[PDB]
């Protein structure tokens, strides 16, 4: 059990000294192994008097669940409730006692009988279990009950304790793709190295992809210098660059100091010194080959340096294309898949194949700007490429539904009982 | 200008300000545009179709005239301003500064009724090389003018 | 270079006709691109409304939703003004005449009262209907909003 | 009867007694209210000690008008700022207990090397009751006279608060100050803000306030009020159709039906809030007040045209827009409009709310005023509102001619013993 | 609005000083009070009437 290991390690560490031995102690190895074997899972969630929904209990499968319904049946409410629950866990992991998102005043039911709204959820991790409750009363009412947050704090402290001993600790992935995925070509036509950039401060929704462009530029720059050599003593050259920057600064000041720090970071290339199988070139190849699977029409994608700037060049048939000249359908897939692979490639710095982490992804209206031929193969492709992830998707197109297994679908209905229409769920 | 009337004395002053605005812009650089007449100030009576303001500047014996006009939206005929006289007058000023140095340029200023507020900001209201064209940027008095005044002092 | 003689000739006819006609009409051109989902529920006291404000752009984008709300409430206030005033005076007569007819129906039907009620109702209704706010549908107001 | 004696008796009886309904029914509350209404809020004396340009002054004010004449640099606006400082503490105490007012900034103290502290004193009397307020602030390295002696001013707030806590729609004193450029509740209900400072030449905001209020009044003129009106109208005809119009147990049934209709109409009218404060009464009261101020006009109305809307004024045989007025009439228009709005919202019980009590301070009444307006502005102002104090500063001699000699004050500050000191003459 | 926030003593001397400190600058002024009007001559006053 994870709790037993945590208790034993905390007790040992509290009554010990010489942190070096604590790091080399068997407690860290046991905790790491137990955490690694654990897989993220969210088994169930209950909703009470939230928006149209008055009372609902939902259980989610391990791999994939699909919600189908007409317009106005609460598909977006379920996703918003899950995102609300996940926000508190993210906030507590990133910063101690960091508040999350609340429930707004107008989210509660418009009926006169309802006095409060609540969301309950349960997270199962191997054998360890936790429960989360978020509540919010109406406006101008008594009995303002509070919410419980001890479970999330207990779960979070394990993660930070593990990440303190080892700087290469992995983290779960939680992302949410909303309708705002559209506009300005998704992100087109509108450094990145820290593991906490994608997590913590970055929210669950999407705003822009320019960081993907800069990240790709950094990947290519390290790819040519490290894997392809052509740099001789790169460590010595970067150290001499740092010394030259310091000399220039000695004989705008903040920018010069930042440049000196950046040169020192580049000079730490020999400090890192891995040159492993998962080098920069291997990551570049994996990212490009991953993208090309979802765009069978194209032939190759390359990065071109010219006019003191970088541009992305695509091959279609026998014509060269830029990024601005693509259609909306291929822009949506390019942005979604690129950001999905960017988070996994960035939060799992030790896996041999970093597209093997754990997490949960929520997608709304996956069938935006796609012809039926593409709609018949997107779900199996996404499932196959990211195996150890949990997917929650909503649809209303029969073409998407026709290719889903019978144990993964959920159907929403509006049934009037006792003169009041209440949302219900069912299975074929 | 004494004698109150409904049309308002201020309109005459800003009418002159529109004409004067074209001279400085051309002085700074050739063919620079100025202040246009906005379509929302043309008379609302059904009879009218366009508005125009004209004036004449006499310099000893030299005489220049300028007309600024604008027609209502959807009119059958279009009207355009004539700027040959102003451009010609501004050319000699530009040439003089281009050849000789330390030359002087005409002064144009306009003090509205809001100076009480801007001037009254003395309480808190909280560059090295003072050139000539810095004042040749605006015609209406403002708070920043007094802020510049203190630094100049 | 471009060819522009035909479209200038055609536009001149429209301008000339508008110059001599009080309420000449104009053609409608619109375009609803894929960027209309951003305006899915995401001005110095505008007062004067004209038919040339819809010619600012060929594409529907951003602020056109806001002006729609401003235009709609203006129509509502116009209808309220039409609902009041002299239209209430004939309304005051008409209900009373109906009530008088109802009273004539009651009391075991009392000519005399029946003749007076019928004459007054017919005269008032005919006089009110004759004007019909000038030319009936010409009043607009309530009809446009509905 | 002494107000203090009545207050003591009422408080003692209320505290000892229980069953609040009887406490309200008690004659003591009626006596207190009756005494309170028969009063006139007016200041009596003001003392200034080392404030800005003046270091020692005892000024006595009148009860109708007090015009101060002088030139730039004579303490004309410091007297007004002193009275506003005194007033703000009373307003703060009225709103909430032990609420700090407005202090004195460091730069406002006299710059003389021998100065030690600045103090201001005031005396407010009503009927027979009297009060005294003293505010002090020492610059540095000294001892301000005692402290902020605000014990007396809390009694007046307690007196007003006790009455307002039991009986609704009571009356409160008026406090307004029209300064220079510088720069739940009924007030929070429609649009209004609660403050002492107001600024003129804000015609755009008052214009939009008038438009919005007219829209709300028109909205509330329809709907449920139609039903009662409709019910009355038929009944009026029906009642005539039995007795009056009919004559150019059927009788018992007809009389019973008419009586039942009258009772139902009375019940419907009684049900719901009374006149009190509604959009229609506020709109036509403000419009009527402005019409009283300027009888040169006949009517003013808002017209919704085919493609626009505007406000129309009738003068003689000419209809003029609200935007065709000169700068002179805009400021008087908004001055009277705001004064009437504030007076109406504070006296919801008087049949004519234009007979309230309070004090209004106006500085430089000649701003953007044509001399013809200056000739009779003071005559109109004291005639429309006959139960308020006005403290006004005068700059030009055009206004001074009309004013009576009884209420004139002239500043001719002499240098006594080689020391400048303001002196007031009569 | 030449006569803003000026007592009558200052109103009768403002024109003299403006026309004496800057003798070569053309001035356009709108006035409102008789004190300013009296000092100026008759060839420099334009009256607008409806
Ligand atoms: N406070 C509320 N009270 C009552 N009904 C509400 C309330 N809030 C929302 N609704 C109803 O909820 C219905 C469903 O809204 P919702 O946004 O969940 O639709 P959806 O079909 O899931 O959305 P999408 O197309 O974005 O996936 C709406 O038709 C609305 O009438
Ligand atoms: N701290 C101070 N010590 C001495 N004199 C002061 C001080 N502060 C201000 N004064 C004097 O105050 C005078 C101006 O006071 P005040 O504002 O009352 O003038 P005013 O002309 O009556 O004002 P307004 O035009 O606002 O009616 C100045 O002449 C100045 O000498």
């Amino acid at each position: 059990n994870l709790e037993t290991c945590y208790v034993d390690f905390l007790e040992l560490e509290s009554h010990v000294i010489n942190e070096d031995y604590l790091k080399e102690s068997v407690e860290l190895q046991k905790l790491i192994s137990t955490l690694n074997e654990s897989k993220f899972h969210l088994n169930k969630i209950g909703i009470h008097d939230f928006k149209r929904i008055r009372e609902l209990q939902i259980s989610l499968e391990d791999d994939l669940t699909v919600f189908v319904g007409d317009n106005g049946f609460g598909k977006s409410t379920i996703l918003d409730a899950i995102a609300i629950v996940l926000s508190w866990l993210r906030s507590n992991i990133e910063k101690e006692s960091k508040p999350g998102t609340y429930i707004k005043s107008h989210e509660v039911n418009n009926s006169v009988d309802v006095e409060y709204a609540s969301i309950d959820a349960n997270i199962k991790l191997k054998d360890f279990n936790t429960s989360i409750l978020i509540t919010k009363a109406k406006e101008g009412a008594y009995y303002s009950r509070n919410n419980e947050l001890l479970g999330v704090k207990k779960l979070a402290s394990i993660y930070r304790l593990v990440n303190k001993y080892v700087d290469n600790a992995s983290l779960p992935l939680m992302a949410y793709y909303s309708i705002a995925r559209s506009y300005i070509g998704g992100g087109v036509d509108r450094t990145v190295w820290s593991k906490f950039d994608v997590y913590d401060e970055i929210e669950f929704d999407r705003n822009d992809f320019t960081d993907f462009f800069q990240w790709l530029v950094f990947l290519h720059n390290r790819a040519s210098q490290e894997k392809l050599s052509e740099s001789q003593t790169t460590i010595n050259a970067l150290f001499s660059d740092i010394q030259s920057l310091k000399a220039t600064l000695t004989q705008v000041i903040k920018g010069l100091e930042l440049s000196l720090k950046e040169k020192l970071n580049y000079m730490k290339s020999l400090q890192s010194g891995e040159h492993k199988f998962n080098n920069a070139v291997s990551l570049y190849d994996s990212v490009i080959n991953t993208i090309l699977k979802f765009l069978p029409e194209f032939q190759w994608i390359k990065l071109v340096y010219g006019d003191d700037d970088y541009k992305i060049i695509l091959k279609k048939g026998e014509v060269e294309l830029d990024i601005q000249q693509l259609s909306q359908g291929e822009k949506t897939i390019f942005t979604l898949v690129g950001d999905l692979a960017r988070r996994l490639i960035l939060l799992n710095p030790n896996l041999s194949n970093p597209l093997l982490g754990y997490g949960i992804v929520l997608i709304d209206e996956i069938d935006l700007h796609l012809h039926p031929q593409w709609q018949q193969t997107i779900i199996e492709r996404l499932t196959s490429t990211f195996p150890n992830v949990q997917f929650v998707i909503t649809t209303h197109s029969p073409q998407v539904l026709s290719t889903v297994s019978s144990r993964s679908v959920r159907i929403l209905q509006e049934v009037e009982v006792d003169g009041v229409n209440d949302l219900i769920v069912s299975h074929p | 200008f004494v004698g109150d009337n409904g049309f308002g004395k201020s309109t005459i002053l800003d009418a002159i300000a529109i004409v004067l605005s074209w001279l400085r812009s051309n002085i700074e650089k050739e063919s620079k545009p100025g202040t246009y007449i906005k379509s929302h100030e043309v008379n609302n009576s059904v009879d009218v179709e366009y508005a125009s303001i004209d004036a004449n500047i006499k310099l000893k014996d030299f005489n220049t005239s300028i007309l600024i006009t604008k027609a209502k939206e959807g009119a059958y005929y279009s009207r355009n301003n004539e700027l040959l006289g102003v451009k010609k007058l501004a050319s000699i000023y530009r040439l003089v500064n281009k050849y000789v140095d330390n030359a002087s340029l005409p002064l144009m200023a306009y003090y509205s009724i809001a100076r009480s507020y801007i001037g009254g900001g003395v309480d808190r209201k909280r560059k090295t090389v003072w050139s000539k064209f810095d004042v040749y940027d605006e015609i209406e008095f403002d708070r920043n003018d007094f802020t510049d005044f203190f630094q100049w002092l | 270079n471009n060819e522009l003689l035909g479209v200038k000739k055609l536009a001149s006819i429209y301008r000339l006709v508008n110059k001599y006609v009080d309420n000449a009409s104009l053609p409608l051109m619109a375009y609803y691109s894929i960027a209309r989902s951003y305006i899915g529920g995401g001005a110095k006291t505008k007062t004067v409304w004209s038919k040339f404000d819809v010619y600012d752009e060929i594409e529907f984008d951003r602020n056109d939703f806001t002006d729609f709300f401003q235009w709609l409430v203006f129509l509502h206030n116009r209808a309220s003004q039409e609902k009041l005033s002299e239209s209430q005076t004939t309304i005051n007569a008409l209900f009373s005449d109906i009530q008088s007819l109802k009273a004539t129906l009651t009391q075991l039907s009392a000519s005399t009262v029946i003749k007076g009620l019928e004459l007054s109702l017919k005269e008032k209704l005919n006089y009110m209907k004759s004007l019909q706010s000038g030319e009936h549908k010409f009043n607009n107001a309530v009809s446009l909003y509905d």
